[PDB]
């Protein structure tokens, strides 16, 4: 069925950049944690050795 | 932030162009308005006539 | 004129013409006032 113009579309497209946002930081976090990981691998992997 | 940064910045810059259009649309109404008034300006002469 | 919703500002444009000026029937080339004749009897029986 049609529709007609919306309303707020500003308000619209900031809360879908915030979203994106969000989603990228937590990943940004994810990989962050990952690399610090990878790290305290190598070491207890040589001491280990 | 960079990326707020950078919406606020394009919808900035959209919005003195949209104000340019609006200036333009006021010179040609106001010129269009000199024009009447100088026809208004001799018929008074005339009906003074 | 802003970069988020409502900062808006707003032109009023008024319909310029004749008819919004008056002037419609500017007829100046007219009679203006004038006095009407005498009535007699002829017409006064034409009235009824």
């Amino acid at each position: 069925s049609a529709g007609s113009a919306t309303t707020n579309p500003l308000a619209a497209l900031d809360d879908a950049i915030s979203s994106i946002d969000k989603f990228r930081s937590s990943l940004g976090a994810i990989q962050n944690r990952l690399d610090s990981a990878v790290t305290n691998l190598n070491n207890t992997t040589t001491n280990l050795s | 932030i960079a990326n707020r940064f950078t919406s606020n910045i394009k919808g900035l810059t959209q919005a003195a162009r949209n104000a340019n259009d609006g200036i333009s649309v006021a010179q040609t109404t106001e010129g269009a308005l000199s024009e009447i008034n100088n026809n208004l300006q001799r018929i008074r002469e005339l009906t003074v006539q | 004129v802003g970069a988020n919703d409502g900062e808006t500002i707003t032109i009023d444009l008024k319909k310029i013409d004749s008819d919004t000026l008056g002037l419609n029937g500017f007829n100046v080339n007219g009679k203006g006032t004038i006095t009407n004749k005498a009535a007699t009897v002829s017409d006064l029986t034409s009235a009824g």
